[PDB]
RNA sequence: ACCCACUCGGCACCUUACGAGAAAUCAAAGUCUUUGGGUUCUGGGGGGAGUAUGGUCGCAAGGCUGAAACUUAAAGGAAUUGACGGAAGGGCACCACCAGGAGUGGAGCCUGCGGCUUAAUUUGACCAACACGGGGAAACUCACCAGGUCCAGACACAAUAAGGAUUGACAGAUUGAGAGCUCUUUCUUGAUUUUGUGGGUGGUGGUGCAUGGCCGUUCUUAGUUGGUGGAGUGAUUUGUCUGCUUAAUUGCGAUAACGAACGAGACCUUAACCUACUAAAUAGUGGUGCUAGCAUUUGCUGGUUAUCCACUUCUUAGAGGGACUAUCGGUUUCAAGCCGAUGGAAGUUUGAGGCAAUAACAGGUCUGUGAUGCCCUUAGACGUUCUGGGCCGCACGCGCGCUACACUGACGGAGCCAGCGAGUCUAACCUUGGCCGAGAGGUCUUGGUAAUCUUGUGAAACUCCGUCGUGCUGGGGAUAGAGCAUUGUAAUUAUUGCUCUUCAACGAGGAAUUCCUAGUAAGCGCAAGUCAUCAGCUUGCGUUGAUUACGUCCCUGCCCUUUGUACACAC
């Protein structure tokens, strides 16, 4: 058995690198001139999701990110 | 033969040397006369008890009681 | 003429070397480093080469005399050990032959090997490879091929980094894939990581011609080796041998050897005997013993320590016994032994195995190993996983095999007997019985972790009665079509099983060539290994059971001795 050089018929495939979003949580809260804070995203109805899980906003769904659950606006 | 299973013990060890592996085999035959299990001698070893023969007597006698 | 004793001269011979020699050997080849009696001739590593040239003799053939150039590290002598011999002698082996049996080689198929083909058809091996790698591969196995994931990147350092080094992911695109592989909008996580440099780790990657271990073979033979002594300058030799004997370097013996060691033998396992011991409801047997069935002078049975009482012939397994060639006859030169008969369960080492020396082989294995050196690779991996394919492909050649060519048979019915095994709660193993089904199978239970049940494994050849009737025929069952089941995630390139249908070659097989001497060959099945399924394979086991020969060295080889050698990589 003699091995030969490995040639590839398809180009190389680069591996995913984590997307760097600088200071993401600031766009998840808002405070007024008084000081009261409120959240810009709803939370997971599932108990083992977290009160600050901050369901992501997508085109037509809300995605948990930890529970991997998808909710809608019309519920 | 069976006296190998009785009186021979062996062992093999691999020795990791810088150039390779050296095999070591040790074979030991213990003296059959020792130990307290199985046979105490080789199968073909024969011992003869010395007769301890005495001199013959000439006068018949009785030791009555 | 002969005999005896001398003597001179001669051809020689035998023993031994005090001596000589490199030794073979030598009475000269001695009186030679303690070197000188007289004298002639010849040689100076091997070839070129007794060649060229000149001279000379000869009728000629040729004789005598006789270089150089050039080339080369040995050539050569005598012995030693081995090996070899179409050398001799003595033994031996059915992996030899003889007398034979059963075959194989011829047919179809199964399986391994080469070749061809291919994306790959992974690979090792060529008596001592080729149903071998326990290699009966759907996935796995897997080592190959087309692709897709992951790091299972220890540890250290530098860099980045909670103002986030990094992890994962719903949906869609993409993809063989419902792999967030990678994208498209964004959530989660939080120093565990990431990047670079060193270092590791894995590799069925290479090298068995770097190795360990194991295995095979030389070699199934009887062979092998120290000590002290003897011979030789020495390598080495003797011991370890003429003869006889033995399966045997087994012994009787002989003896410059003596005493030893290994191997052989002894030993161990298994098979055969024990009316003798110890017993047994997980083995059996008996009891007008108990109970009950059938047929009538009582036989065959069913439940029997769980419905009892005895016993150990059969079965089991502990302890033992038994054969030691015993007795007798013959024969050898007493002896070692050998032959025959008797007795005996057994008289080939009682049968068969297990174990098994020294020295080896570039024998096989790196693809058994977290045995392993070195080299190569190490994130687009040769690491590890997933899907699919391949290992099985087909003008062809070879090896091991299965089924056959029929009447000493095929088919049908009936009869009807083994031994060696194995089996589940660390879960689905061995399965009786009942029911359904033509079958294969399905289903409800049941017993068994087992001398208890499967199982008396009611196996198959075999026996009886019948059909067939010498016709490639009801011999043979290859190939092919259709359907029904089982195992499994998956059965297509048919896993296997079952049913119906098609019904090929083959009429006993050239040259050749294998195995075997008694419960053996051969026929016949069964269990185990493999294993989810698959046994035309192997390892064992039993059932039925011949012919032929108790020999030889013709062939092929083996052992010992002598002998020759220009061989030692050893004909």
């Amino acid at each position: 058995k003699k091995r030969k050089k490995k040639v590839y018929t398809t180009p190389k495939k680069i591996k995913h690198k984590h997307k760097k979003v600088k200071l993401a949580v600031l766009s998840y809260y808002k405070v007024d001139a008084e000081g009261k804070v409120t959240k810009l995203r709803r939370e997971c109805s599932n108990p083992t999701c977290g009160a600050g899980v901050f369901l992501a906003n997508h085109k037509d769904r809300l995605y948990c990110g930890k529970c991997h659950s998808v909710y809608k606006v019309n519920a | 033969g069976q006296p190998v299973n009785d009186f021979i013990d062996t062992a093999t060890r691999h020795v990791l040397m810088r150039q390779g592996v050296l095999g070591i085999k040790v074979k030991i035959m213990r003296d059959p006369a020792k130990s307290r299990t199985g046979p105490k001698a080789l199968p073909d070893a024969v011992t003869i008890i010395e007769p301890k023969e005495e001199e013959p007597i000439l006068a018949p006698s009785v030791k009555d009681y």
